[PDB]
């Protein structure tokens, strides 16, 4: 039947356009994928990175290793990630876990007092009242006294301390 | 902390390790390839 | 004929980047020294079947193979993967399509019926000794090749990347197409009918081996290991 689109006729006899979309999934090598890459991108600092998934926690920086034009990513001794390559940009860029390590309470008893230092094994204070680095980490809480005395609580690398009094 | 650790009201001189201090990141981060392969959807939804 | 195969065959793994670290993967590779087909196509293609790995070998220089063909039953009843290198780009098809029992495609005789599913296009692949991998362990159907300028030298060499197909079909028979330079452009002869050069392709059927990869500092493969060829290894 011919529509004849005049101003006489209704509104149920108007030219609508209309599309459906249907989908598969059965036995899938997915080859389609709707989702756009939603991108965002930050260094020197950390932040959870996914890289085409690769999904980590850590602080990027400037590398200096030479990839392969089809290597994407590269591992260290016993399977460790190092770096990864910038889809957009293809740029190689080094992982570092951020820093963490573990915190001891240097105390000298709560039977003499209630002070306390506290000893960050193995990190650099540069980055987290007296503050003094050590061999065996930063020392906050404690005076580095140049008086040599026997050991009486031992900290690391030949430092130790005590109550003064 | 370390009253809390050793599970004691009282301690003793010493040295005593208690937790463990990490850098908890900042901000998430996303990165894929430039995905421009568009598909003729537009095309195929206004034909004539 | 057959020829012993050298320390040739091996490929980058996983594409991981390792620098200065030895590797140990087990994966479908080449065993060392092993005896492998050799076939000329300046006499004589009959239909060679293409089990879990297939390594092919080419030592050309006028360009004489041109493409490949696979398919499950090698007919229009099942799909089939056509693969031609022209000299603009490659051309890559999986159209199901029903291949003759010789496609001298230089003439375009290489099939009857097409009704394509999917294609894929890029650079051309190419006296000259070039050495591809195919694979297909997934839904996927990996190409791995590399060109190399020189019989097969001893010296080493890790094919890299180049292809991977995101399609599922079975790959169990395989064949190579011929590009002769002025013969009858009919499947009346076979390689056949002008003096075509020494064209001579070699099939290694691969195997699943643990190899230990030495990489460099560059993060480039050196040096192999297949730990089943000798008690030393
Ligand atoms: C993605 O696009 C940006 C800007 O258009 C460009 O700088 C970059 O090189 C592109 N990367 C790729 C892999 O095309
Ligand atoms: C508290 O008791 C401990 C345990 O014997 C002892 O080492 C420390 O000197 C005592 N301190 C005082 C102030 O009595
Ligand atoms: C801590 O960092 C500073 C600044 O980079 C450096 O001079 C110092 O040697 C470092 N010390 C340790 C123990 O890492
Ligand atoms: C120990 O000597 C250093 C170096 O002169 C100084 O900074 C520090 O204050 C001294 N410690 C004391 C307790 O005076
Ligand atoms: C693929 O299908 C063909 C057709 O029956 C069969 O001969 C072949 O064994 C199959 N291969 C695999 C890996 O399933
Ligand atoms: C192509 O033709 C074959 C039969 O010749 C049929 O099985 C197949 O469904 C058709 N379509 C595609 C996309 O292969
Ligand atoms: C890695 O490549 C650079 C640049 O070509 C080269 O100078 C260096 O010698 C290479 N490394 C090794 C171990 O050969």
């Amino acid at each position: 039947r011919s529509y004849g689109f005049r101003p006489t006729y209704g509104v149920g006899h108007q030219p609508y356009r209309v599309v459906v979309l249907s989908f598969e999934l059965l036995h899938a090598p997915a080859t389609v994928c709707g989702p756009k890459k939603s991108t965002n991108l930050v260094k020197n600092k950390c932040v959870n990175f996914n890289f085409n998934g690769l999904t980590g926690t850590g602080v990027l920086t400037e590398s200096n290793k030479k990839f392969l034009p089809f290597q994407q990513f590269g591992r260290d001794i016993a399977d460790t990630t190092d770096a990864v390559r910038d889809p957009q940009t293809l740029e190689i860029l080094d992982i570092t876990p951020c820093s963490f390590g573990g915190v001891s309470v240097i105390t000298p008893g709560t039977n003499t007092s209630n002070q306390v230092a506290v000893l960050y094994q193995g990190v650099n204070c540069t980055e987290v009242s007296n503050v003094f680095q050590t061999r065996a980490g930063c020392l906050i809480g404690a005076e580095y006294v140049n008086n040599s005395y026997e050991c009486d609580i031992p900290i690391g690398a030949g430092i130790c301390a005590s109550y003064q009094t | 902390e370390t009253k809390c650790t050793l599970k004691s009201f009282t301690v003793e001189k010493g040295i005593y390790q208690t937790s463990n201090f990490r850098v908890q990141p900042t901000e998430s981060i996303v990165r894929f390839p430039n995905i421009t392969n568009l598909c003729p959807f537009d095309e195929v939804f206004n034909a004539t | 004929s057959y020829t012993n195969s050298f320390t040739r065959g091996v490929y980058y793994p996983d594409k991981v980047f390792r620098s200065s670290v030895l590797h140990s993967t087990q994966d479908l590779f080449l065993p060392f020294f092993s005896n492998v087909t050799w076939f000329h196509a300046i006499h004589v293609n009959p239909v060679l079947p293409f089990n879990d790995g297939v390594y092919f070998a080419s030592t050309e220089k006028s360009n004489i193979i041109r493409g490949w063909i696979f398919g499950t039953t090698l007919d229009s009843k099942t799909q089939s993967l056509l693969i031609v290198n022209n000299a603009t780009n490659v051309v890559i098809k999986v159209c199901e399509f029903q291949f003759c029992n010789d496609p001298f495609l230089d003439f375009r005789v290489y099939s009857s019926a097409n009704n394509c599913t999917f294609e894929y296009v890029s650079q051309p692949f190419l006296k000259n000794l070039r050495e591809f991998v195919f694979k297909n362990i997934d839904g996927y159907f990996k190409i791995y090749s590399k060109h190399t300028p020189i019989d097969l030298p001893q010296g080493f060499s890790a094919l890299e990347p180049l292809v991977d197909l995101p399609i599922g079909i079975n790959i169990t028979r395989f064949q190579t197409l011929l590009a002769l330079h002025r013969s009858y452009l009919t499947p009346g002869d076979s390689s056949s009918g002008w003096t075509a050069g020494a064209a001579a392709y070699y099939v290694g059927y691969l195997q699943p081996r643990t190899f230990l990869l030495k990489y460099n500092e560059n993060g480039t493969i050196t040096d192999a290991v297949d730990c089943a060829l000798d008690p030393l290894s």
